[PDB]
DNA sequence: GCCTTGACCTTCCCCTTGCTGGAAGGTTTAACCTGTGTGCAGTCTGACGCGGCG
């Protein structure tokens, strides 16, 4: 289903945004979660560039920096 | 006195009336509602009403 | 049976959550029992402390005793205050004059000096030595207990036993964890000697192949028994009678302990009655009810039975004071101590009658007259009388937005004035470049620019050199250099800053 | 809504049935309410407030 | 234009020097949220790069 | 003794007595554990002496010396 | 600060232990005054314009 | 500013301490005219840091001149008032308590772990039914529910030889007791027998849950609260407006009452009073 | 521009009578009186979980 796919997500923060943040972060902090910051929203809240638009061209540089530390 | 003055001035029925035009007054007092206590709510309420 | 019915009810609590139900449906179990509950519980409590104070006497180890405390307080020639009022004081079944005390504190000395000699009369437990024990006791049993000071007399046992006991535990910590030992043999053998390690060979006579491996820790084991034995030398009496007196008065205090309980459970319903009579909405139900329970504790924990009244009323007003304080200490995040509180109370007690007999609100001067006290107090009272109003109140017509939006951060900066101040600084040091290096530098430091701290006249001097007044005249020099209506224009607008 | 006594008929909310749900209610100017109603499986039930 | 403080001040000072440049940081409402989670018994944190 | 009873017996008030004790003008009265200044018949007559001493004209100092006289 | 300190060391002007609370016209508004009303407690002196 | 990733886990008492600066000890805030924070109240600058930019409470230290320095009159350190935001507080408790989220959401995530109903656990912590810690004797078992009369019948049957209790510390020690590991491998293989719908699902979620606890490094011990953190003040302020009236982040109220009852408990702690009323106070805490 | 050089001022703390008034902070009274509640809340509701219960 649509909304359940929104909730049932790889990451948790955009999931933690808008619809029952409670259960999200409960089942997250028990689990030792960590998101790896490739969603848009994920880069919105920090205010960093999106991995996208104009910014994909730099986010790819960041991605090969993730490869090259 | 507490009860009565609270009603006459902090109920959501008393309002600062409309000093635009005469009809504004006469209609604003010739209003009817089903909001507030013993009443309804727009989200609770539907279309038939 | 209420537990019989609490059984079913708790079996089918309809997912109820309120501890009001829990506490009240629990304390409803035990009913009222008074009017001889009061007096028999009283006789039991006083019998508890009676057998305590009976136990207290005949003291071999608690050598510092009421005669000592009475000389310590009589060390500086005088006292008739409360700490004597606890002392011996035979009630004829209350300030104490010298001669009466000096008498009552004397035949006890006689019983001691005639008693301490027979302790060695063919043993601690001789017939006539025990006669002087029991007779010293009987000499005391006409008298009563003595004050909370006596607490430390009990402590002088515990802090010994706490130590002695601990050493045994310590010895066991050294004896019992590393190697194996028996627990049917160790007991009676340990009880056997109590003085020398003769139970060592007696226990090991079974030849106990683990007992052959008594090495590498014995230098600790025997040195932990050394601590117990040196405490035994310090005591000077081996312990079975001190244990007797201890558990005697220990049940003696537990007596009063558990006896005062059923008085706790006697009168809980008056407590809730009053708390709900005052839960006219000061704070909340339960905390009030609980302060009332402390109410009932201290009411019972001191009670005079001799008066012949009902316990409950004595208790009642004690409870009233406890809660009627605790309402007023707390119940505001602002602290307003009690004196202001009762001022406000009586103020309004007068205000109600001014409202009637005027039909109209009061005036500060009128109730100042009626109260006979001055204006500005009333002013600052009414300034202070009011309470805070909840950051997130709904100031909108609907939930439009609460009060938070309508608040200013009137604290931090103006970016305009920040940049303006940076510009002030820029222009100022630009000018300081334009004046003498000596004057400019020495004035940067004299006014504290270019560093953290501000030097002064003589200190700047004796850094530079000893001068005082030509330093002032150097200041005037720099003023003339700056006054100079060609360079002012970088600050002739900061004139207006 | 006035006081007195009102009736109504809900439209088979166990729409497995597609069946009527008659129910009746009183309303005072003050006090407690009362609700009478039929279940789908042919039995009366009642509830105050 | 909303939250970060160093940036807003710096850039004000800079465009007054005709500089159309940026120097970002991190917002404040974010760290607010961090504190308001850590209140709830939570070892939220951030990984170094 | 009861400190108010004593101050009314000597006519003074408690802070007067305390002021005088601050100035070391009498025998020291003890407290009680609750903190009540243990006055006395000794302090009774010391305070009555120190009372009439200044009404006569003896200051804090010479009236303290008069209570020294009595205590001598 | 040492620099405002410096300016008021140069010219030596001061501030009193009072400041202003002048009511003013909000921005952009302009107009005509046609009435004033003042209220004062019962007991305080009614001043000159009062 | 820069960083890689977000990281979440359960928090230890040790680390809630490590974050904090000093513990609070009383509920008050300020005077009613000399609007000045107290010691160990809620705005005490000692722990949270100073009040203005580098000024002490009395005015001893000022203007950055003594940077890493303290007015030990009050005991407030010379710093900016910028750290109103940051320096959280901490609190220690008498008896720990349970976090409502870790059960009272839908599925508990903690009682579920132990296959246990919610209602039993409710009856425990609102002090309605005892339970066995663990089976000392062979008669009775772990997770074995006890009502007080039944508790007692078992007691007079044995006396000392078992471990039974009502309250949370019971549950604390319980979840401390178990091991993820062997139960995980059990429920893994136990799947095989009846891998119908129900047995499979239940064993599934449990196995996954256990492994989650393992490999995250998280812990069941930390499920509940021997400690509590205090939020800094400016996030929860208490300030006047023009008319002379204060306004209060209502949170403040939610805090302050709690503290006082904690210390009330520490009063009664000196007494070994009837544990009934003590239970009343515990209930009151958990509710608050 | 280096030095005092003497001699004058202003401020700020601290001191000397004989107390007084104020603020904050404590502890006990014997006639008594024994299970709330107290105004909610008007039932929104469809999808979806899951507990018990067949
Ligand atoms: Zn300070």
């Amino acid at each position: 289903g649509i909304t359940k796919a929104s909730l049932a997500t790889e990451s948790f923060i955009s999931a933690a945004s808008f619809q029952e943040t409670t259960r999200v972060l409960t089942e997250a902090a028990v689990a030792g979660k960590r998101d790896e910051l490739r969603g848009l929203k994920e880069n919105v809240i920090v205010g960093r560039l999106i991995p996208a638009g104009t910014g994909y061209a730099y986010h790819q540089d960041r991605m090969r920096r993730r490869a090259a530390g | 006195s507490a009860a009565v003055k609270e009603f006459f001035g902090s109920s959501q029925l008393s309002q600062f009336m409309d000093q635009n035009n005469p009809l504004s007054e006469i209609t604003h007092k010739r209003r009817i509602s089903a909001l507030g206590p013993g009443g309804l709510t727009r989200e609770r309420a539907g279309f038939e009403v | 049976a209420a537990a019989q019915v609490l059984s079913s009810v708790e079996s089918e609590i309809g997912r109820t959550t309120d501890p009001v139900r829990m506490y009240m449906r629990e304390m409803g179990t035990v009913e009222l029992l008074t009017r001889e509950g009061e007096i028999d519980i009283a006789k039991r409590i006083e019998d508890g402390i009676n057998q305590v104070q009976c136990s207290v006497a005949e003291y071999p180890e608690a050598i510092t005793y009421l005669l000592e405390q009475y000389d310590r307080v009589e060390a500086e020639e005088a006292r008739l205050s409360d700490l004597i009022t606890g002392f011996v004081d035979p009630n004829a079944e209350n300030s104490i004059d010298p001669e009466l005390a000096r008498e009552k504190f004397a035949e006890l000395r006689a019983q001691y000096v005639v008693t301490r000699d027979t302790i060695k009369a063919k043993g601690r437990s001789h017939a006539t030595a025990q006669e002087e024990i029991l007779k010293l006791s009987e000499v005391f049993k006409q008298f009563r207990l003595v004050p909370k000071q006596f607490d430390y007399l009990v402590n002088s046992m515990r802090v010994m036993m706490d130590r002695v006991r601990t050493q045994e535990r310590l010895i066991m910590k050294l004896c019992v964890e590393q190697c194996k030992m028996p627990k049917k043999n160790f007991i009676t053998l340990f009880t056997g000697n109590e003085t020398s390690d003769t139970w060592f060979n007696a226990a090991i006579a079974m030849n106990k192949p683990w007992s052959e491996k008594l090495h590498d820790v014995s230098e600790e084991v025997h040195r932990a028994l050394q601590k117990l034995q040196q405490i035994e030398e310090e005591t000077g009496l081996t312990i079975e009678q001190v244990k007797d007196i201890n558990r005697r008065m220990s049940i003696g205090e537990a007596k009063a302990r558990r006896a005062k309980k059923e008085m706790v459970e006697a009168n809980l319903r008056l407590v809730i009655s009053i708390a709900k009579k005052y839960t006219n909405r000061g704070l909340q139900f339960l905390d009030l009810i609980q302060e009332g329970n402390i109410g009932l504790m201290k009411a019972v924990d001191k009670f005079e039975y001799r008066r012949g009244y009902k316990f409950s009323t004595y208790a009642t007003w004690w409870i009233r004071q406890a809660i009627t304080r605790s309402i007023a200490d707390q119940a505001r995040t602002i602290r307003i101590p009690v004196h202001m509180i009762e001022t406000i109370n009586k103020l309004n007690r007068i205000s109600r009658q001014m409202l009637q007999e005027m039909g109209r609100e009061p005036t500060p001067e009128e109730l100042a007259e009626r109260m006979l006290m001055p204006e500005d107090k009333i002013r600052k009272v009414l300034k202070i009388a009011k309470e805070p109003i909840s950051m997130e109140t709904p100031i909108g017509d609907d939930e439009d937005s609460h009060l938070g939006d309508f608040i200013e951060d009137t604290t931090l900066e103006l970016p305009l004035d920040s940049a303006t101040t940076e510009s002030l600084r820029a222009a100022t040091h630009d000018v300081l470049a334009g004046l003498t290096a000596r004057e400019a530098k020495v004035l940067r430091m004299r006014f504290g620019i270019d560093m953290n701290t501000d030097y002064t006249l003589e200190e700047v001097g004796k850094q530079f050199d000893v001068t005082r007044e030509r330093i002032r005249q150097i200041e005037a020099k720099a003023l003339r250099k700056l006054r100079h209506p060609s360079r002012s224009e970088v600050l002739r607008s900061f004139l207006d800053d | 809504r006035s006081p007195g006594v009102f009736f109504d008929s809900d439209k088979g909310k166990t729409h497995s049935s597609g069946k009527v749900l008659y129910n009746a209610r009183i309303i005072p100017y003050r006090g407690s309410w009362l609700d009478f109603e039929f279940d789908p499986k042919d039995n009366l039930f009642v509830r105050i407030d | 234009k909303s939250d970060d403080v160093n940036g807003r001040t710096k850039m004000y000072k800079n465009i007054v020097d005709g500089n159309h440049q940026m120097e970002p940081g991190m917002p404040e409402s974010f760290n607010v949220l961090l504190k308001e989670i850590r209140s709830l018994g939570i070892n939220i944190e951030l990984e170094d790069e | 003794m009861n400190i108010s009873d004593v101050a009314k017996i000597t006519g003074l008030t408690s802070k007067a007595i305390r002021f005088y004790e601050e100035k070391g003008l009498v025998t020291p009265p003890m407290r009680s554990e609750n903190g009540y200044r243990t006055y006395t018949q000794q302090h009774l007559n010391e305070l009555t002496l120190l009372r009439q001493a200044r009404q006569v004209g003896f200051n804090l100092e010479e009236s303290g010396e008069l209570v020294n006289l009595f205590n001598d | 600060t040492p620099e405002e300190k410096l300016l008021r060391a140069i010219f030596g002007e001061k501030a009193s232990d009072v400041k202003d609370s002048s009511l003013r016209v909000p921005n952009g508004v302009s107009g005509t005054v046609i009435d004033v009303q003042v209220f004062t407690r019962d007991g305080v002196e009614k001043d000159k314009r009062a | 500013e820069e960083f890689d990733a977000i990281k979440i886990a359960l928090a230890s008492p040790d680390m809630i301490r490590s974050w904090s600066f000093g513990e609070v000890k009383k509920p008050e805030t300020i005077n009613y005219r000399t609007f000045k924070p107290e010691r160990d109240g809620l705005f005490c600058a000692r722990i949270f840091g100073p009040v203005k930019d580098y000024e002490c409470l009395c005015g001893k230290y000022k203007r950055l001149k003594h940077r890493g320095v303290i007015c030990e009159k009050c005991g407030v350190e010379v710093t900016q008032t910028k750290v109103r935001r940051e320096r959280m507080g901490h609190i220690e408790l008498a008896s720990p308590t349970a976090h409502i989220w870790f059960l009272k959401s839908l599925p508990s995530r903690i009682g579920l772990l132990l296959d246990m109903p919610l209602r039993d656990i409710e009856r425990v912590l609102y002090f309605e039914s005892y339970v066995v810690i663990e089976g000392g004797m062979t008669n009775l078992e772990r997770q074995q529910i006890l009502t007080e009369e039944q508790y007692l019948d078992a007691l007079e049957e044995f006396g000392d030889e078992f471990d039974a209790k009502m309250g949370a510390e019971a549950i604390q020690a319980l979840l401390k007791s178990m091991d993820l590991e062997q139960e995980c491998e059990q429920l893994r293989e136990e799947l095989n027998e009846t891998n119908s719908e129900t047995k499979r699902k239940k064993l599934t979620k449990r196995i996954k849950l256990l492994e989650a606890f393992v490999q995250s490094g998280n812990k069941p011990e930390w499920m509940i609260l021997t400690v509590l953190p205090v939020l800094p003040p400016d996030l929860r302020p208490l300030v006047p407006l023009d008319g002379g009236r204060f306004a209060t982040s209502d949170l403040n109220d939610l805090y302050r009452r709690v503290i006082n009852r904690n210390n009330r408990l520490k009063r009664l702690l000196d007494l070994a009073a009837p544990d009934i009323i003590v239970r009343n106070e515990k209930r009151m805490l958990q509710e608050a």
